[PDB]
């Protein structure tokens, strides 16, 4: 198309632009090297090039790839680990044998060795079709299917070739659309561009919680599933402890890890450790793997894959929320594609902003947020979605004031904190009562009091328990010991065990992974009955000691409760608890006296 | 936009005619009738892309949603019950009390559907385990129950064979003592005297019987519990007595 | 004639200078898709042109022009009320058409009705702490000042849930003359934020008498900074055409701030301090300007935006020009918030422009102004006689800031606590602070006069 | 809250119902006049603007 300018550093200048767009890439030269056309000054287009530019020169074509900047979806996602770009990772793996894709690069973004069972769907010749319908199904996972064949956006006519059941790859097609002539081939993969989100129906408010596990972080401020979290990262503080635990522990049906600026030493050590355990789903051949989307970009690799690993991974999360399943989506960080993007726009030449960021990290951090959530299905099918916007904001610059943090933080309505000593301490996450906030949590107590909470009356009293020992901390220490009074220690001792069975854990045994919402709920209704009858049996008379003595087994009982089974009553709610809340009122009389 | 009208239109025409091929709902098709009548005669897109445009015809995606949520729902719930059939008079009025509802998206309808559709994709690729006869037996009973007895009453019979199923999804490969002792137990605590006769074939409950009475044959060291405990295994149906009297030999 | 250029969300454009400036142009591509703009720069043979629809993908010499012949103006009718639209000016359930029958430029106002007479009708909102503190006036633009972690949705939208409850009974009282309309405008805001604004809304009961604007990150920053002026345009138009109070909330400041500092990089105009642009003033005083009484005596332009931190600093040029632009300003501290205050209305740096001058007869007492100044004061020693008893202590301290220790206590927990959904008049706010300052002698109160003073302590 | 899943569709039978009298005077009204402004549109687009 165009011919090669000038050279002059890491961008590229051609000129010849007879219709190229700035929204569509191309390969400069005839090393195929990855690039953009960011901007357009005249007859010479200005490229931003993300690979190295050694062996170019002036007078070469700049061939065009036909399409927007964008990333291939279809079945093979799982099971595989892949950049930001769509570089096929095993596909270096298997040739080069490397971790890092080099220059030059220019295979497909799925593998085509891999084929997979195509069935027909409900649509049938004669009938009309639409963008967001289910055509059909294929498998991608290693035991069963996940991955909906449905239409592809900007589609729409009628069903001239039905094609039959059977195995077929990617590269074949399988069904073909005739709206005004002969207007494109389908196939089961499909392209859309990573700057524009998935189109679905509408949009609905998200009431469902995630089902990750965590008996304090369901307990004290439980994170929906379809909201915007934040988390300040510290690099070693905490953050990949709660993605590789929620990753395992977790229980969804998807999962989409993004790694935009990480060192490397946390993706190999989160591709490793997902073959080699399990899940509780009763997931067999590689469940933890085949059920995950493993996207990790290092700090070496080029910013097109960390700047796009973002948007591959909202537009890969869009496309499983429109499928019908639900997908948390983590990411690790928002610093990595800021500063990422802050390299790419000084060295492209833009003019820069405050903190040195650009002027539409804002909106592109607006923008990703905002694009996250729960909805529906687009098309007439309307399925049940959520998508769960987790990202780490580490620091940039070595300040706190930076519009990346402050954004985020208000853009977002919960927060997750992390510190340096609670993960030393064995404790996941690192925020007791002061760390952690939620906005989202009446909607949550309104939909898991709706199924069968009692957690709506034991939650501020959860809390208050934590924040009456934290605030008479400060009273011991700086008024004094022997200040305190008899129920400051029993409110202190009880939510110490609280924090110690609820905030405490580690991953000991297989009871402390997943955890469900009845164990949860009977688990704060036991401890708030434990210091209702330890204030109660105080009150009428007796000792400190005297009465953590007379309780004894019964408040004992209560830390080792998570070391039982979670089956316990039917195959969720914990029978000890039960009769633990009579045992506690028949040694509440015995505790007194 | 229009594509989402005329893709839910026909979509909504093909999931009606691949719900009830017969038509006889009249009373689910009657409301249906003006995006019916568009896909019973010759009406392109540029007729429903103009009548739609002048709003002659429904282009709102919340109605639409609202609307097809129901049909998607009913043909979830009529395809889930396979290969058990319902009545036409059962999911008309399944589907009159659904449409009826304020909530058919948080309602327990479709977390039964995918409990079931759960059930049932664990049982289609499920591996050479007991648990997946087992599963497999009571989730044709819990879709014989709930095809019989409609999604929209809570019996506790369908909610016991939903929690066993749903408990027996959740075991490990390290957990047959578990399965069988919870299938054992489930099996007497009903109040049938079979609960698999005239539901599943009899290879499905001999091979019940010859699970049960091979997993208690290798504990038998005697003549007379070899004798009693052979006695039992020339059976073709399963039952609580075969159960009970298979536990007193062992 | 083709695309010369594009750099970010500006296309320049080969098309000659024949058109006025502000006209709209539509770009014809190969590509099927149709973007609409206005030319934001005119010259000889190249002119400038900001899209509304799309953002990257304009071909070069693959695009083509078309005059449309019509200047960039909001249509502005009585039928917009019930009905969900964009930011654009395009609804997205896909019912019917705008239907507008005015024309209304978005740059500066086109009627200029400016009023001679200051506003003195009180306009009450359910607020014993908003409206006790600062005197509201009809058309008395005051924004609420937050920070990042602060929920200023939660004030907003309880300010526009019991913003039409109070109209009915202070109609009688000489405060309002005309209905009350809402103006609903999101730029950069969650679906779920929307949702709970328009669940808000359609409690009310105002979702049938005004108009919503969904503006998202997902979307161009130009087509999502013209609705602020759309909704200006439609509230002024409908206030001033109707003889209606109209009170118009456009959140977030930042969202808005950030798509002129985004559309002020790639030109050539000079930034300016803080990273953002150097003529923010002239932005700024196109939404503030339209602020006041209209013409006829009947009809006020009230705006209650609510502006959030970008940095969480006090430094910034958006807090510095908008709280001077503007006649007053509700501040929001994070300690009163995280104590369990509700709403987190801090009266330590909160000052109104009038207090003097806002309040009438029939509606307000007069000593709502030396009652408010007297609890600010009392509230600033307060504070200050509680950083020194929390820093040096109770006993080191005078006998003197005791009292307003105590005072800044129980007016903490005591002026300031309310629910959600209850409502306080102002003829109550005066009885119940006139108990609390009730605490130190005749001789310390002295921002009053000695009338009201003496007859009620 | 028995009276809130199945009896606001009532409202809305009601809402379409009641409005039945109202769309037939706009388009009763909006035809009879629909001759001259169709002369006065053609005019307008005949014309050389």
């Amino acid at each position: 198309y165009g011919a090669i300018y000038s050279v002059s550093g890491p961008v590229v200048i051609a000129e010849n632009m007879i219709g190229c767009a700035m929204y569509e890439l191309v390969k400069v030269g005839h090393d195929n090297l990855v690039g953009e056309v960011i901007r357009i000054d005249g007859d010479k287009a200005t490229i931003q090039v993300y690979e190295e530019t050694a062996g170019l020169t002036v007078g070469d074509p700049v061939l065009r790839t036909g399409k927007p900047l964008s990333v291939e979806l279809g079945p093979g996602l799982m099971e595989t680990i892949y950049d930001g770009i769509q570089r096929p990772l095993k596909a270096i793996k298997e040739e080069s044998q490397s971790i890092y894709i080099p220059r030059g690069i220019d295979t497909p973004a799925l593998d085509r060795t891999i084929k997979w069972q195509f069935t027909p769907g409900k649509f049938q010749v004669g009938d009309h079709i639409s963008g967001g319908d289910i055509y059909g199904s294929v498998f991608e996972n290693s035991l069963i299917s996940s991955h909906k064949i449905l239409l592809p956006p900007r589609s729409r006519g009628t069903i001239t070739w039905i094609a039959p059941a059977g195995e077929y790859t990617l590269d074949e097609k399988i069904l073909e659309v005739e709206f005004d002539g002969k207007k494109s081939d389908f196939t089961l993969y499909h392209t859309w561009p990573v700057r524009v989100p998935r189109p679905v129906t509408e949009k609905l408010s998200a009431d469902y919680p995630l089902l990750t596990g965590q008996r304090v972080l369901d307990a004290l401020f439980p994170c929906v599933q379809g909201g915007t979290t934040c988390i300040p990262g510290a690099f070693g503080c905490g953050k990949t402890v709660i993605s590789q635990s929620l990753s395992k522990y977790s229980n969804s049906d998807a999962i989409i890890y993004v790694g935009c600026g990480e060192r490397g030493n946390e993706m190999a050590e989160v591709l490793m450790e997902f073959p080699e355990l399990y899940t509780e789903m009763s997931g067999t051949k590689e469940p933890i793997m085949k059920r995950t989307t493993l996207v990790a970009n290092t700090s070496n690799m080029p910013v097109a894959a960390r700047e796009a690993s973002i948007y591959t991974g909202i537009t890969l999360a869009e496309y499983f929320r429109d499928q019908g399943k639900n997908v948390s989506m983590i990411a690790d960080s928002s610093s990595r594609w800021a500063e990422a993007l802050r390299e790419i726009s000084g060295r492209l030449g833009e003019m820069p902003a405050d903190q040195g960021f650009p002027a539409y990290l804002g909106a592109k951090l607006a923008s990703f947020y905002e694009r996250a959530g729960k909805a529906v299905a687009l098309g007439s099918p309307d399925r049940t979605g959520s998508v769960s916007i987790v990202a780490a904001v580490s620091p940039a610059g070595g300040d706190f004031s930076d519009p990346v943090t402050t954004a985020t933080l208000g853009i977002t309505q919960v927060f997750w904190g992390l510190d340096k000593k609670l993960a030393q301490r064995k404790h996941f996450p690192s925020i007791n009562t002061s760390v952690s906030y939620s906005k989202y949590t009446n909607v949550l107590n309104k939909f898991y009091d709706s199924n069968y909470p009692e957690f709506p009356v034991l939650r501020d009293r959860m809390k208050e328990i934590l924040s009456n020992a934290e605030e008479l901390e400060q009273v011991v220490q700086l008024v004094g010991k022997s200040a305190l009074s008899d129920s400051d220690k029993i409110t202190l001792d009880v939510a110490t065990l609280i924090k110690e069975d609820f905030l405490q854990q580690n991953g000991y045994s297989t009871y402390d992974a997943f955890c469900p919402i009845w164990k949860t709920f009977d688990m704060m209704r036991a401890f708030i009955s434990y210091h209702d009858e330890a204030q109660k049996a105080v009150a009428n008379g007796a000792n400190w000691s005297k009465l953590a003595d007379s309780t004894g087994d019964v408040k004992h009982a209560v830390s080792s409760s998570k070391f039982f089974e979670p089956s316990r009553g039917e195959k969720e709610v914990h029978g000890e608890f039960e009769k633990l809340l009579s045992t506690m009122q028949e040694r509440f009389a015995e505790s007194t006296d | 936009y229009h594509s989402q009208v005329v893709g839910k239109i026909g979509y909504i025409a093909r999931c009606m005619q691949t719900i009830d091929p017969e038509n006889n709902l009249k009373k689910i098709r009657e409301d249906y009738q003006d995006v019916l009548i568009w896909a019973e005669k010759n009406y392109r897109f540029e007729e429903i892309l103009e009548a739609s445009k002048s709003g002659k015809c429904p282009n709102d995606l919340d109605a639409l949603s609202r609307r097809s949520l129901i049909l998607l729902e009913l043909l979830r719930l009529v395809s889930s019950i396979s290969p058990f059939k319902m009545k036409l008079d059962l999911i008309e009025s399944q589907y009159e009390k659904m449409k009826q509802h304020v909530n058919l998206w948080k309602s327990d309808y479709h977390v039964k559907l995918n409990q079931l559709n759960q059930l049932t994709d664990y049982l289609k690729n499920a591996a050479p385990t007991p648990k997946n006869n087992f599963l497999r037996a009571m989730t044709s009973v819990l879709q014989m129950q709930i095809a019989q007895y409609g999604i929209t009453e809570d019996n506790e019979g369908i909610n016991q064979l939903f929690k066993l199923g749903l408990h027996l999804l959740a075991m490990a490969n390290e957990k047959i003592d578990e399965q069988y002792h919870l299938f054992k137990g489930y099996v007497k605590d009903q109040p049938e005297e079979s609960p698999f006769e005239g539901i599943l074939p009899a290879e499905d409950q001999k091979i019940l019987v010859k699970t049960m009475i091979d997993y208690a044959m290798p504990k038998l060291s005697s003549k007379v519990l070899q004798d009693k405990l052979s006695a039992l295994s020339s059976s073709d149906v399963l039952t609580k007595t075969l159960l009970d009297s298979i536990d007193r030999i062992v | 004639n083709t695309v010369s250029g594009v750099n970010g969300p500006l296309v320049i454009l080969e098309k000659v200078k024949f058109p006025r400036y502000n006209e709209i142009v539509n770009l014809t591509l190969p590509d099927g898709t149709v973007r609409q703009g206005q030319v934001l720069e005119i010259r000889g043979d190249r002119a400038i042109v900001q899209v509304f629809e799309g953002t990257s993908g304009i071909d070069v010499k693959k695009t083509t022009v078309e005059f449309t012949g019509e200047s960039l103006r909001i249509p502005v009718s009585e039928d917009m009320l019930g009905r969900i639209f964009d930011g654009s000016g395009r609804p997205i359930d896909n019912g019917p058409k705008v239907f507008a029958e005015d024309y209304l430029d978005i740059n500066g106002s086109p009627i200029n009705p400016y009023a001679r007479i200051y506003p003195e009708e009180m306009i009450s909102t359910g607020v014993s702490a908003i409206d006790t503190m600062n005197s509201i006036a009809r058309g008395q633009k005051i924004p609420i000042f937050s920070a990042s972690g602060l929920p200023h949705n939660e004030i907003a939208a309880q300010i526009c849930r019991q913003a039409g409850l109070v109209r009915p009974t202070k109609d009688v009282h000489d405060g309002h003359e005309e209905n009350f309309s809402i103006v609903f405008a999101a730029m950069g805001v969650n679906l779920e934020t929307a949702r709970f604004f328009k669940q808000d809304f359609e409690e009310n009961g105002s979702l049938e008498r005004t108009s919503l604007f969904l503006n998202l990150a997902n979307d161009p920053t130009i087509e999502r900074i013209i609705t602020p002026r759309l909704a200006l345009t439609t509230a002024e138009y409908l206030a001033y055409q109707t003889e209606r109070h109209v009170l118009t909330i456009l959140t977030d400041m930042s969202s808005y701030a950030d798509a002129l500092r985004e559309v002020s990089a790639a030109r050539e105009e000079v930034p300016g301090r803080r990273g953002y642009p150097g003529y923010m003033y002239t932005d700024l005083s196109t939404i503030y300007e339209r602020a006041g009484r209209v013409e006829g005596r009947n009809g006020s332009i009230t705006q209650i935006p609510i502006l959030t931190m970008p940095n969480d600093d006090i430094t910034h040029p958006i807090p510095d020009l908008t709280g001077y632009i503007t006649e007053g300003q509700i501040f929001v501290d994070r300690q009163l918030h995280n104590k369990g205050i509700y709403p987190p209305i801090n009266v330590l740096p909160s000052l109104s422009r009038l207090m003097k001058s806002a309040i009438g007869e029939g509606m307000t007492r007069k000593d709502h102004g030396d009652v408010s100044n007297q609890l600010y004061a009392k509230y600033a020693i307060g504070k200050d006689a509680a950083a020194m008893k929390a820093v040096v202590g109770e006993e080191a301290l005078s006998i003197e800031d005791k009292l307003s220790l105590e005072f800044l206590e129980k007016f903490e927990k005591t002026f300031i606590t309310q629910g959600a959904y209850e409502d306080r008049t102002v003829f109550e706010s005066l009885d119940q602070a006139w108990s609390l300052l009730r605490i130190y002698p005749k001789e310390m109160l002295n921002r009053i006069s000695p009338k009201i003073l003496d007859e009620f302590y | 809250e028995q009276k809130n899943a199945g009896g606001v569709g009532e409202l809305e039978k009601k809402a379409e119902a009641g409005v039945q009298g109202e769309l037939a005077e706009i388009k009763k009204i909006a035809e009879k006049k629909k001759d001259d402004v169709v002369k006065i549109l053609i005019e307008t687009v005949i014309k050389p603007s």
